[PDB]
């Protein structure tokens, strides 16, 4: 029939049921009074069950009746959801009335089998010099953005959307997980200014809502994507999938918020020891199958800029392309602030990008590495105390750094200058010429926040 | 002789700066280690 | 087995022996059981609500924290030394209310709407529930409207728009409080609202600020709430929420306001103390993981909103007005602890940040602004067209200049390009300074920055330049009064206006 | 009927039961029946069960032993006769010279001072030591940070401070020994006695041979002593303004950590009590001035591990107003006191506080002393006569400054003859300003050494 | 070749037990007078998973949340890997095979945080193994592929497991590497040193470059 509250702590609640009927491990629960829903967590036994909140915790009193649906969370799915903004429950918030689809799909499912695993080996450019050189993409691969606080992660997300999704034909899904509402409203208005708003479907869970809503939000969007990847194209396999996630770390934080309240002892740090499992079940629901291809973009907050906190490290092993930002480099004024060193891509062999590309990348990387080791001595001694080749190395690397600064068509709000979408050919030509030393007579500033090598020469002459 | 003298002076100054840097980081690290170990101890004691 | 329930009391057991049900008037009155450090476990209140205020036979109030199968845990609101178990408490049915409205202006008050200034019992027409959630996304409005600091450096590099959020941060006595009060005085004709919250400060200090705002007449559109260090922990931990609630009133009337969060760090300390006293397992640095949520719940409430949203909040009472609310947080670090846990969390939430460098303040540069790590994510949308046009890369140029100078400390083989760059960077550096209580008009910064970009200042003395500016402004306000009159009335940059500015500049250089 | 009986004993923490109709409140006082030990209510454990701490040794005690209460927090004797008397935390004489004369008793605890009583002004204490009097003026009701090792005359400086405050401002002096080592305490006593100042100070020590609660509560004890004296009004109202001396507040924080741990409560970031800031403040807010009378604090500060970012000194600086540091080299240079006139910092160092000219003068002195300090190395290495003669003038003038900042002490009179000299501002200011003008560049440095005002300096110089 | 899969989303105990099964197969080959080899991929995940499992059991935790027996786990795991006497297997086969002797080598993988070695699990596994093989990040970033650090990686076995010729040759190579490593701090000042030292450095540079190799390209 129905159960009722025993205790309330934070977002964790308990219900007492008759031994005749006790809810399954995941089921939607309707508070029979106010408007609040509950998700089963544990089979506490003896008619006792533990759950999490999906709304505010207020008005709730110990003993108020509550019913089960015998069914987990199922939200509307399909094209009718596209061009719309629904809640963590699929309820509209865009004031566009109810969604006109009655298809429903649960938020939980099993990871795709190994036999159905598919492999993406097809390049994907971005028009971004430092990335397209140092971090190639495969259409449908797993790409993540690492970065601390305010390091410009969000900006990079919008830039990538601008330079990929618009040039892309087909549907697209992005969801934010505990985000600043301002950016959300701005971004939605932005697509509204565009005409791709129909093509995208939109989801919010933000840092203003109870942690339960903060927790299982991305599940909805990734399920949307699973649907679409599995939706057969009319007379063919389904169109590709554009996936964009904001602050996946916030998922782990939401789990952390209650991890103690579950009676679980703390892990090696305040994190939950379960961490890896709920991480993986999330991660493995993102692969591209024989049917459909999913392009995963993930911005990852870095606590205290500690790359080796448990969460960044554990997340890290689930991406093919690694992109980390460095706070000091941004403090040095460069945008984007992408580290040339740590950021990698599994598509980096001569067998994929071409022998020449691989050679140039290896060379420039080694130069930067060398300089980085050299950087300490000049802090103690004069740079002149170094060999001439060493001075050449220093200047070469510094000008490379200058060249990495790429104006973007979103950054004009900060400054005003237009962006640059440099073709890879120009990038590779310029870098070969630079490591050819054809420009060892050029002021470093001629490379800063510019486009191609031709623009570098134009700047130097304007100097 | 003059140039060597000046360079030695500058070296002394840079040494002092680095000393400050290291000392600060050492304080931070000692604090962190103490925190970690005491957390370990209290968790282990709470286990019983 | 496990420990006893702190609810199995021979009295209660004997009572259930007499009869099980009808306990304590269906649990309308509660009796205290467990007492320690402003934390009270109580038996017998199921009618009570989580997060409810709890009345006491002591005439005091209690905060509902843990609704449990047999008992309730609560924190004491005020001093608790006057307590003991076996006393009566009840559930009000109202939930965490606090007076709010215009009447609050120019009053010194407790975090519970209690007049601590003793200037007459404060009244109200409305109270309101403290805890709320920020409105929906379809109700926010892009920030576009100016906010004045009267500060050259701030207004130039860091525009501030109404409804944004910008962290001020530095080390102890870097003038953080000074920056805040400047901002407050910087609002005396804007007609906007402003309110101040302080955490864990000395009553003497609070009175200093109070009297300063008095003599400045600031005590005419403002209110202050005090969380002294003597105050009970929960009081301090709650006070910012009360401040938020009081502020939102005017945003709920389509009007803008600024609230000054002082010592959020100490607030975090107090809340951590509370949590640990509740046997809550800690994480890094003993802070419970909810600290991020703790602050975010507060911060997100202050913002600019859609006019139809307030028109919905109104019942047609307002014909559509842009509602907004700006806030100002303060975070204190320990000797350049910029990567520190709590500040990192803060930045993750803020839309802007300002950091002040200790040595430059000791080097006399006031305000000692680290232009490097100082940004306003909105950008130029927060300033008049004049500032928008004149500025645009100056902060970045300054940062690159300081980088080069730091690298050039062991270099002496400069070309002319880098040499002039360093010269100009030094120049712009000494430009960006002013004294305490020195509100600049906008035209001030306008003419100054124009001259700076026009090389009229690279030609002058690194020291005299400050006089070069003071006398310049004196000259200009002496002569072109209607011009600045107009532009500070509008903030508009026109080419003829630029020519008039150039005329003023040359006339000054002629003097 | 308040007799309760012991129920459980571990270490120092003590548990008793009472009747569920008459339960003492927290911080009440319990005297063990038949013995002179006392118990302090900490947290109500329900069921008439209370957990308390003891005040002293705990030996031989056995459960079920009856104990009464006082229904009130701890009260101690207060009054005029309290001077020249050394009592425990309980205000009980240990000098062994009869009981306490007064019958006036006041509870140790009271709430924080009212916001209304915070004086709407802020002015400066006058002292005659000629160094703080310029560089780090004290506010009225301020906190003075003091640092440096022993053997540099800490006791001596305290002597002079007490002498001056009692002499001019008629101040009364209270001293609290937190975590005291007995030998130095006794020496300090003998010094109080020989230097005829004992009759004006009230003394209480807590040794590091006592359970922590003693050491924690001696603080509030001395505090209340000071409160009683200040609130004790004078003729026409306006009770005195008094100075408070407390040793090693860091030891206080440590003892707080002690008792928190003994309660079985989890540590803090470093491991202090999580409530650290609470007791720190509770100490602080009762240190201030009022519309009637004033109180000012001198506090010995030790920085363990030299961590300026450690929580305990960090919390300290949250209330510090002026910083004074003591040197080893300066004293070795035969300059007394050895106050470094370059690290001492005052919140009161503002033209809005000491006035415009005073502020600028002090800044100029600081500039000169800096300038000479970086001059020192070059003087050492590359000789002396290879520099600007203006720089040499700076050198001489700074040397005169340093020679001048030391002075005879009225307490030094009994020490080595040479009666001390009291000097206010407006002469120090003028003399220093004239020195900055260089109008005294015709005189050897000797006239500035061990001397009072500039008039005295010129008298000596003419006589030299 | 054979591989067993424990995907990241698989049930915890599955990872926790898989290496044991792999060892079972390896022994099975070993117990046929044969010898073979297995590869253990990142025992770290396995250790973490077992930690989780134990914690759910409310087991008494230890440093870095690890109960002590994790040692016992790894010990009794690697202990199973070794080479046996031909007599042992011959009687095991009940005389079905006589000539050959059984053997089994295994390779575990340990992942480091900031290259730290004092970490608990690394400490244990190092204390167990026959020796260390180490790789440094910056060397891979220095183009050194693979990026072995010979300064710390050794084998207690020694040339006993090398053929005559390779043992005959490796000596001067190791010596030159040691010399070059010796003069690292002065490597950036080849202007005032000894000429013979310069020759030693040049030899070290050449042999260093000699240690480069591509991927999937093994050598006879
Ligand atoms: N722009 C300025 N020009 C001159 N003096 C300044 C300026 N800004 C601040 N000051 C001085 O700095 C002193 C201390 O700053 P302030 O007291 O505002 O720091 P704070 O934010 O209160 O820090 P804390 O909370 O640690 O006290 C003030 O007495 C003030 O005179
Ligand atoms: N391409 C760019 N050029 C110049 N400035 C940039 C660029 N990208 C980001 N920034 C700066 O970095 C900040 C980006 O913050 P944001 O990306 O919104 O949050 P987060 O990085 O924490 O997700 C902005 O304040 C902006 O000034
Ligand atoms: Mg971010
Ligand atoms: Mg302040």
């Amino acid at each position: 029939s129905s159960g009722r509250i025993i205790q309330i702590i934070g977002a964790v609640i308990d219900v007492e049921f008759e031994r005749t009927s006790v809810p399954k491990i995941y089921d939607a629960l309707q508070v029979d009074g106010t408007e609040t829903t509950l998700e089963v967590q544990q089979q506490l036994g003896d008619g006792v069950v533990r759950t999490i909140a999906m709304g505010s915790t207020e008005g709730l009193k110990r003993g108020l009746t509550v019913t089960s649906t015998n069914a987990p969370i199922s939200v509307p799915v399909g094209t009718a959801t596209l061009g719309r903004i629904m809640d963590v429950l699929g309820r509209p918030i865009d004031e566009a009335g109810p969604v006109a689809t009655e298809e429903r799909l649960p938020i939980h499912r099993q990871a795709p089998s190994y036999a159905e695993q598919a492999a993406s080996t097809d390049l994907l450019e971005t028009g971004i010099k430092v990335i397209d050189l140092l971090c190639p993409f495969a259409k449908g691969g797993k790409v993540g953005l690492f970065g601390g606080a305010g390091v410009g992660k969000t900006v990079n997300m919008m830039e990538l959307i601008n330079n990929i999704a618009k040039a892309h034909s087909g549907l697209s899904v992005f969801a934010g997980v505990g985000e600043r509402t301002r950016e959300g409203n701005d971004f939605y208005h932005e697509m509204k200014d565009s005409n791709v708003l129909d093509k995208v479907a939109m989801v919010y869970g933000q840092m203003n809502e109870p942690p339960g809503n903060r927790l299982r939000v991305a599940l909805t969007g990734l399920t949307m994507a699973e649907y679409f990847r599995d939706e057969k194209d009319e007379n063919g396999k389904g169109r590709d999938v554009l996936l964009f996630v904001d602050n996946i770390y916030r998922y782990t934080l939401a789990g952390t918020e209650v991890s103690a309240l579950l009676g679980r002892m703390p892990s090696a740090v305040g994190y939950q020891p379960t961490l890896a499992e709920e991480m993986g079940v999330l991660q493995e629901r993102i692969t591209s199958t024989k049917s459909g291809s999913i392009t995963s973009i993930q911005a990852v907050y870095v606590p205290a800029d500690d790359l080796t906190d448990p969460s960044p490290a554990t997340t890290f092993a689930h991406l093919d392309a690694t992109v980390v930002l460095s706070r000091d480099i941004a403090s040095s004024g460069i945008y984007p602030a992408i580290d040339p060193l740590d950021s990698t891509s599994r598509q980096l062999d001569p067998l994929v990008v071409g022998q020449e590309h691989y050679e140039i990348a290896r060379a420039v990387q080694n130069v930067l590495q060398r300089y980085k080791e050299l950087k300490d001595i000049i802090a103690i001694l004069g740079m002149d105390e170094l060999a001439e080749e060493d001075k050449l190395v220093v200047y070469r690397a510094r000008k490379i750094q200058r060249f990495f600064s790429q104006p973007f068509h979103v950054a004009e709000v900060f400054t005003g200058a237009p962006g640059k979408l440099v073709p890879l050919k120009e990038t590779i030509r310029g870098f070969k010429g630079l490591l050819a030393g054809e420009y060892d007579h050029i002021p470093e500033q001629a490379f800063y926040m510019v486009g191609g090598i031709d623009e570098v020469i134009a700047k130097a002459e304007k100097l | 002789q003059s140039a060597r003298m000046v360079a030695m002076k500058a070296a002394t100054d840079n040494a002092g700066q680095l000393i400050k840097d290291l000392q600060l980081i050492y304080n931070k690290l000692r604090q962190a280690a103490i925190t970690q170990e005491i957390s370990e101890i209290v968790g282990g004691a709470a286990a019983v | 087995m496990q420990q006893l329930n702190p609810s199995e009391i021979s009295a209660l057991i004997k009572q259930r022996i007499g009869d099980l049900d009808t306990s304590a008037t269906a649990k309308n009155e509660g009796t205290i059981v467990m007492v320690s450090d402003g934390i009270v476990r109580i038996h017998g209140l199921a009618d009570a609500m989580y997060g409810e205020m709890i009345e006491f036979d002591g005439g005091l109030f209690g905060m509902a924290l843990n609704l449990e199968q047999d008992s309730v845990g609560a924190v004491v609101l005020g001093n608790y030394l006057s307590l003991q178990e076996g006393q009566k408490a009840r559930c009000t049915g109202r939930v965490l209310e606090v007076p709010v409205g215009p009447e609050l202006l120019g009053r010194v008050v407790d975090a519970l709407g209690n007049p601590i200034d003793g200037k007459g019992p404060i009244d109200a027409k409305l109270t309101d529930a403290v805890e709320k959630v920020a409105p929906g996304v379809i109700w926010r409005q892009s920030v576009d409207q100016p906010v004045q600091t009267g500060y050259k450096s701030v207004d130039t590099m860091i525009p501030v728009g109404r409804g944004q959020r910008e962290l001020i941060i530095g080390d102890r006595q870097t003038g953080k409080t000074a920056m805040a009060i400047d901002a407050i005085i910087a609002q005396k004709n804007s007609g906007i609202k402003c309110v101040y919250v302080a955490i864990g400060q000395k009553q003497s200090t609070i009175a200093n600020v109070v009297r300063k705002l008095e003599e400045t007449g600031a005590m005419a559109y403002t209110t202050v709430v005090a969380a002294a260090a003597a105050d009970p922990a929960a009081m301090q931990y709650l006070a910012p929420y009360s401040g938020c609630t009081m502020g939102e009133y005017f945003r709920d009337r389509g009007e803008d306001a600024l609230i000054i969060y002082d010592d959020l760090s100490k607030q975090a300390v107090a809340y951590r103390q509370i949590s640990l006293l509740l046997r809550r397992p800690p994480g890094r640095e003993a802070y419970p993981g909810d600290v991020f949520y703790l602050h975010s719940r507060l911060l997100e409430r202050a913002s600019r909103v859609s006019a139809e949203y307030v028109e919905k909040f109104t019942n047609g009472a307002v014909t559509g007005k842009t509602g907004s609310l700006t806030a100002l947080p303060i975070i204190e670090t320990q000797a350049g602890d910029v990567s520190a846990f709590v500040p990192t969390n803060v930045i993750s939430i803020t839309d802007g940040q300002i950091f002040l460098e200790t040595s430059l303040f000791n080097a006399g540069i006031r305000p000692a602004v680290n232009a490097g790590i100082s940004v306003s994510r909105v950008g130029g949308s927060a300033q008049t067209k004049i500032i928008k046009k004149l500025s645009g890369g100056i902060r970045t140029a300054l940062a690159q200049y300081r980088e080069l100078a730091a690298f050039a400390q062991f270099a002496s083989d400069l070309d002319e390009a880098t040499r002039k760059q360093l010269e100009h960077g030094q120049r712009v550096t000494e430009l960006m300074k002013q004294k305490q209580y020195a509100p600049y008009s906008i035209a001030d910064q306008a003419v100054s920055v124009y001259a700076s970009n026009e090389g009229y200042m690279a030609d002058v003395e690194v020291k005299k330049i400050v006089d070069f500016d003071a006398a310049l402004i004196a000259y200009f306000r002496s002569e072109y009064a209607p011009l600045m009159k107009q532009i500070d009335e509008t903030g508009d940059y026109n080419k003829d206006i630029e020519a008039a500015i150039k005329a003023g500049i040359e006339s000054f250089k002629a003097t």
